[PDB]
RNA sequence: ACACCCAGCCGC
């Protein structure tokens, strides 16, 4: 087995940042981990909207689109639900769905803000994350919005509403020693956050026998997952994809010669 | 089906045999309400 | 001997002879070359042109009324 | 009649679309949308193979 | 039958100023709603992608398909007799990156 | 290359440049003539001999389509059976290969004073490849 | 009108194969792996892990078209070690990489959360 | 017409941050400090909150 | 469900 031994460190750990440093690994591994942050981490978001009544100033597709982008808490429940195309249910079942009901109606002179707090979920483990509230539509007197929504489990490849991150920042080799970007005028370029050189120098000297093994991350959560769980599920998902490829190629080699 | 008005927003009862007129405010423009059949919306 | 034409098969000659041959093979004409895995008649037409075994003779009209009958087999192909 | 309906006539089996680049195609290839492909047809003659 | 991969088509842009404005291509099916060209093919068409629309014609007789395949292909019709120079050529990014 | 734009798919999924395209179709009941009236009614295949193979079941009892109904290409949003001097269909179809949902249906009286109707169809237009 | 379904980028319908092996006859002991319905995410890591193997003479990948969803990974090794074995070793090595990294990340979370 | 739920570029939630931002304009703060009081560090979300029009408030004036 | 007339707009 010709595989090296990556290590991790964590700089600071808030409820929205999980900033970590990975050492002793390839560039491709770190980049694919970042892409799995963006794409291949499943969360729960609304995907099946049924508008019973909408007399608001915003039409039905707009309300459905703004409902899809509302994040939902999926801390543990996403790992136990299934995909709606990978279940034995007819259309939707509570084994892979969560129900949502919205029956807001304005009968006051002041305007009514249909915040995310008015989405009444069925299972009390998913909820809009602000439970500062995500408004969906403003209503005046005599306007109602009745709808039922179903939220599935999906990847960020399928849509960006399933993207759990909020702009992961991936920086390697901050002082530009390994010449992977060539500054036309190095001294006018600002030093980055993880910089070891002083203010007098511009960039680190060139390293001929050098490869990049240092990777700084700023994985930031939209709210659907804890920032621990985004990484701890991304690594699991990448491992699962590689295991699926392994067993498929084993089946291919078995029926080859 | 049945119609609602454009001024008072009150439902009316006309079935292809009556002149177009609101029963209360007498408004010549009247809309049709949203259908009872439900349509699937992809939040995608 | 009364053959004052170019002894080289022109590109228009190639185009229309392959076209006629492909349409004929599509209408179940016997193929003059061995088959080893083509379905579309155009590929069969190119193979028959390269084998120079096409059953086509072309008549070229000189600009006075007189004609000249050439065989595609006795012409010179462009490849 | 002569210029507008003998020299130049409207034709069946023709398509028109906005064009976008594709550096992953050869120079002798054109990308075609699925609806144009499903609408326009080629008449093949049933050969015994 | 429906048009599939490998069907010969004539592909044309107005104004049809010269013989290079109407050349033949092979069809590749791609899953969006636009005709996608090669980049270097845009120089004989005098085309760009700022909203140019561009026409497609399909033969349905094997003699016509053969005539386009052996007279009006893109590779066969690269060097023009207008200037005995190649009317196709490397353009834009591929030209400024090969330098 | 050559004046083209690469776009972020995730941004477009998040609402970047997403828009709707309202189209409105107008039809009036022109009862001018001796017996050439065209009453708004759902055209059944028993009478109204001139017909099409469009899907004639989404209309209402008033010869009209309802708001909030999914409408595909080449459908029917009006039932206008005009008397042949039994009757024939003079109804409008949708524009070719259009899509959308009926937003509003207006029934009113026009300048001539006839039974005038308008249908508004709304289709979302997510930015595709090929949009300027 | 011609938009593909958004799930077509990562889902196999009935009939198509996830991975195929095509022996390349231009040079001896080389193979093409046509992995379907996937993207650069596995291509880059598989290419790098095969490049790390000293008995691999060529290891590359391409995506033939961004609108399509195939990746082609070409591998050529020495005439002592079959390329399918090289791909197998690379996949299991990346499994070990990801598993060890996951364990160390979980220890890092526990150590930061405890104080 | 209304504030987007998510920033187009990154994906940070900015739907819940409109009203409070208006409050910080009602509390005589500059727009830059109002953005910095919300955690909108990247300039994409600052583009979202800074350059948005509340046309839904205009649409609410008309009768339903 | 057209046919003329007019206007506006797209690419070169
Ligand atoms: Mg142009
Ligand atoms: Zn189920
Ligand atoms: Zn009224
Ligand atoms: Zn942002």
């Amino acid at each position: 087995p010709y595989a090296n031994q990556p290590t991790v460190r964590i700089t600071e750990l808030t409820d929205e940042n999980v900033k970590f440093i990975i050492e002793n690994t390839d560039l491709a591994v770190a980049n694919s981990i970042r892409r799995v942050f963006i794409a291949e981490v499943p969360i729960i978001a609304i995907d099946w909207v049924q508008i019973d009544a909408n007399s608001s100033v915003l039409h039905d597709e707009f309300i459905a689109h703004r409902l899809g982008l509302i994040p939902l808490t999926s801390d543990d429940i996403v790992d136990k639900l299934q995909y709606s195309r990978d279940c034995t249910c007819e259309e939707f079942c509570p084994e892979c769905s969560v129900e949502f009901t919205l029956d807001v109606r304005c009968n006051e002179d002041q305007t009514r803000h249909v915040t995310s707090r008015d989405l009444i979920s069925n299972s009390p483990r998913v909820i809009p994350v602000t439970s500062d509230d995500i408004l969906i539509v403003k209503l005046r007197k005599g306007q109602e919005l009745r709808l039922r929504a179903y939220a599935k489990k999906g990847f960020g490849k399928e849509h960006a509403k399933w993207n759990p991150t909020a702009g992961v920042a991936f920086e390697y080799d901050p002082d530009n020693a390994l010449r992977h970007t060539v500054y036309p005028k190095p001294e006018e370029w600002p030093k980055s956050e993880y910089s070891e050189l002083d203010e007098d120098e511009s960039q680190a000297p060139y390293d001929p026998n050098g490869k990049p093994e240092r990777f700084y991350y700023n994985v930031e959560s939209c709210g659907s997952l804890r920032p621990e769980t985004i990484v701890l599920s991304a690594l699991s998902g990448l491992k699962k994809k590689l295991s699926d490829l392994q067993t498929q190629l084993s089946h291919e080699i078995q029926s080859d010669v | 089906m049945i119609y609602i008005c454009g001024e008072c927003h009150t439902e009316n009862e006309i079935k292809s045999r009556d002149p177009i007129r609101c029963r209360e405010c007498g408004y010549r423009i009247m809309y049709k309400k949203r259908t009872k059949r439900l349509v699937v919306f992809d939040a995608r | 001997q009364k053959r004052i034409t170019t002894p080289y098969m022109t590109k228009y000659e190639r185009a229309r002879v392959l076209g006629t041959r492909a349409l004929q093979i599509a209408m179940c004409a016997p193929v003059m070359v061995e088959l080893e895995g083509e379905t579309d008649p155009l590929l069969i037409a190119m193979k028959e042109l390269k084998a120079r075994k096409i059953p086509i003779i072309i008549r070229r009209y000189l600009p006075d009324g007189s004609y000249e009958d050439w065989g595609v087999d006795e012409l010179i192909i462009s490849d | 009649r002569v210029r507008g309906n003998l020299m130049g006539k409207r034709v069946d089996f023709s398509a028109r679309t906005v064009i976008t680049p594709d550096p992953n195609l050869s120079i002798d290839q054109v990308g075609v949308p699925r609806s144009i492909a499903a609408n326009m047809t080629f008449a093949e003659i049933v050969t015994p193979f | 039958r429906h048009m599939c991969d490998g069907d010969i088509v004539i592909f044309n842009r107005q104004p049809t100023l010269h013989k290079m404005s109407m050349m033949g291509h092979r069809v590749r099916i791609l899953p969006w709603s636009t005709f996608r060209l090669n980049l270097s093919v845009t120089t004989p068409y005098n085309a760009d992608f700022d909203g140019d629309e561009m026409n497609l014609h399909l033969p349905q007789s094997l003699e016509t398909r053969a005539e386009i395949q052996e007279l009006a292909m893109v590779p066969r019709m690269i060097v023009t007799p207008q200037s005995n120079r190649p009317v196709m050529g490397i353009v834009q990014d591929t030209l400024t990156a090969v330098r | 290359q050559e004046d083209s734009v690469i776009m972020n798919r995730s941004a477009v999924d998040r609402g970047f440049f997403r828009s709707v395209f309202y189209r409105s179709y107008k039809e009036q009941e022109s009862k001018k003539g001796f017996d050439q009236e065209e009453v708004f009614e759902k055209p059944t295949r028993e009478t109204c001999q001139g017909m099409r193979h469009a899907i004639y079941d989404k209309l209402d009892d008033d010869g009209l389509i309802a708001p909030g109904v999914r409408v595909s290409g080449d459908d029917v949003i009006i039932g206008k059976t005009v008397t042949l001097p039994t009757k024939r269909d003079c109804s409008t179809f949708l524009r070719t290969s259009e899509t959308g949902i009926v937003d509003q249906v207006m029934v009113t009286l026009n300048q001539e004073g006839y039974k005038f109707c308008k249908i508004r169809v709304r289709s979302v237009r997510i930015p595709q490849i090929g949009d300027k | 009108m011609n938009a593909p379904p958004a799930f077509e980028s990562f889902l196999l319908f009935e009939g198509e194969k996830k991975i195929t092996i095509n022996k390349d006859t231009k040079v001896p002991n080389a193979c093409l792996f046509t992995i379907n319905k996937e993207d650069h995410t596995l291509g880059n890591i598989i290419k790098s892990q095969l490049l790390k193997d000293p008995q691999v003479l060529f290891a590359g990948y391409k995506v033939p078209h961004p609108l399509e969803h195939k990746i082609i990974i070409r591998v050529q090794t020495t005439p002592d070690y079959s390329p399918q074995e090289a791909f197998t070793n690379a996949i299991t090595d990346l499994i070990s990489e990801l598993s060890l990294l996951e364990e160390r990340f979980r220890v890092a979370i526990k150590d930061k959360q405890e104080g | 017409m209304i504030i987007p739920v998510r920033c187009f570029t990154c994906g940070k939630i900015v739907g819940n941050k409109w009203e409070a931002y208006l409050g910080l304009l009602q509390a005589e703060y500059t727009e830059g400090d109002a953005l910095d009081a919300l955690g909108l560090k990247r300039y994409c979300c600052r583009r979202m909150l800074l350059a948005h029009v509340d046309l839904i408030e205009k649409l609410l004036n008309y009768a339903p």
